[PDB]
């Protein structure tokens, strides 16, 4: 029973910072590909960032240089740091142990991030 | 004594990327012209040396490797780059002095039903040390419970088949990659062209 | 990157009848397409992977088919619960992917 719980969502003024936590139970966050997917409230989900089980991190073009993805194997937690947030980035964020090629994809409940003035 | 460069390029069944084979070259008069006159290369990046002067310098030892990788993954064969090929399969050093020649061979590989003979590793505990080969089929412990051989839940086989076929896009067709690595040091020069 | 469009966007089929979805890709990718089902207020759930293979706990009604740039999802008979938003994801550059836009199935 793989479960992922998101936390840290809320309302933040544009240009602020927000830390999204992801409690993962069922496996290890430091030995699997972890993706932070983002779904706008009117279209399909889009990929934002991904971390390999080695340490390499990749970011989307529209979010490069602003978001920092980190991991904590001691407590098995995935963190996403949010900097220079814009009104555009209002969405719902999900964690994902993707592994789509092997046919095993688990997506977390997701949290709402709203940026407005 | 000519140099065995035609047997490195014009060789059938290039080894898969997870088990690339070194072909250390020594005691030869290597002419870097049969390389240039062999097919339109998709990428001829040379790092550390000028490819126009490769016919003049003498080194001590030159290695050649043989890959078969995806078209979009040839950009990962370069110093200081990360991915799924340059992290668990083939790690180039940060001070690389060589060339990253790559073809677009699609009519040889990629059988119509699917070429499953080419395997690449996507699962590893840590990134590969530069110039290291990891031939291993141990089940990756992607979860917490021990695997103990069986490929059950949270216990995956690291190697994955590319599954090439002659219908994929240009960026996903089979790509043969041959990288030449030159080392020059205090040992006497051995390998260069007729021009010194 | 590859952009993926699925039509029709407002498929409507009565329960117990066949529904034929469709996805279309801008270019040709390495036959790495997944069909996802998302009910309102829930995360997307894997339904088809590899464009022809069903995942675990997936009922036999769902079946993916097609290759190249034209991929089709076929449901044998929708029964009162498969009414959700279906997406076609392309993991041709895994772990990098792009989703569709929505094929909400209305009763």
């Amino acid at each position: 029973e793989v479960q992922l719980v998101e936390s840290g969502g809320g309302l933040v003024q544009p240009g602020g910072s927000l830390r999204l936590s992801c409690a993962v139970s069922g496996f290890t966050v430091s030995r699997n590909y972890m993706t932070w997917a983002r779904q706008a409230p009117g279209k399909g989900p889009e990929w934002v960032s991904v971390i390999y089980p080695g340490g390499s991190t990749f970011y989307a073009d529209s979010v490069k240089g602003r978001f920092t993805i980190s991991r904590d194997s001691s407590k098995n937690i995935l963190y996403l740091q949010m900097n220079s947030l814009r009104v555009d980035d209002t969405a719902v964020y999900y964690c994902a142990r993707d592994l789509t090629i092997r046919g095993e994809a688990s997506w977390g409940q997701g949290t709402l991030v709203t940026v407005s003035s | 004594n000519l140099c065995p460069f035609h047997e490195v390029f014009n060789a059938t069944t290039f080894a898969s990327v997870y088990a690339w084979n070194r072909k250390r070259i020594s005691n030869c008069v290597a002419d870097y012209s049969v390389i240039y006159n062999f097919a339109p290369f998709f990428a001829f990046k040379c790092y550390g040396v000028s490819p126009t002067k490769l016919n003049d310098l003498c080194f001590t030892n030159v290695y050649a490797d043989s890959f078969v990788i995806r078209g979009n993954e040839v950009s990962q064969i370069a110093p200081g780059q990360t991915g799924n090929i340059a992290d668990y399969n083939y790690k180039l050093p940060d001070d690389f002095t060589g060339c990253v020649i790559a073809w677009n061979s699609n009519k040889l590989d990629s059988k119509p039903s699917g070429n499953y003979n080419y395997l690449y590793r996507l699962f590893r505990k840590s990134k590969l040390k530069p110039f290291e080969r990891d031939i291993s089929t141990e089940i990756y412990q992607a979860g917490n419970k021990p695997c103990n051989g069986v490929a059950g839940p949270n216990c995956y086989s690291p190697l994955q088949s590319y599954g090439f076929r002659p219908t994929y896009g240009v960026g996903h067709q089979p790509y043969r990659v041959v990288v030449l690595s030159f080392e020059l040091l205090h040992a006497p020069a051995t390998v260069c062209g007729p021009k010194k | 990157e590859i952009v993926m469009t699925q039509s029709p966007a407002t498929l409507a089929v009565s329960p117990g009848e066949r529904a034929t979805l469709s996805c279309r890709a801008s270019e040709s990718f390495n036959s790495n397409l997944a069909w996802y089902q998302q009910k309102p207020g829930q995360a997307p759930r894997l339904l088809i992977y590899g464009a022809s293979t069903r995942a675990s706990d997936v009922p036999a009604r769902f079946s993916g088919s097609g290759s190249g740039t034209e991929f089709t999802l076929t449901i044998s008979s929708v029964q009162s619960e498969d009414f959700a938003v279906y997406y076609c994801q392309q993991y041709g550059d895994w772990p990098l992917w792009t989703f569709g836009q929505g094929t909400k199935v209305e009763i």
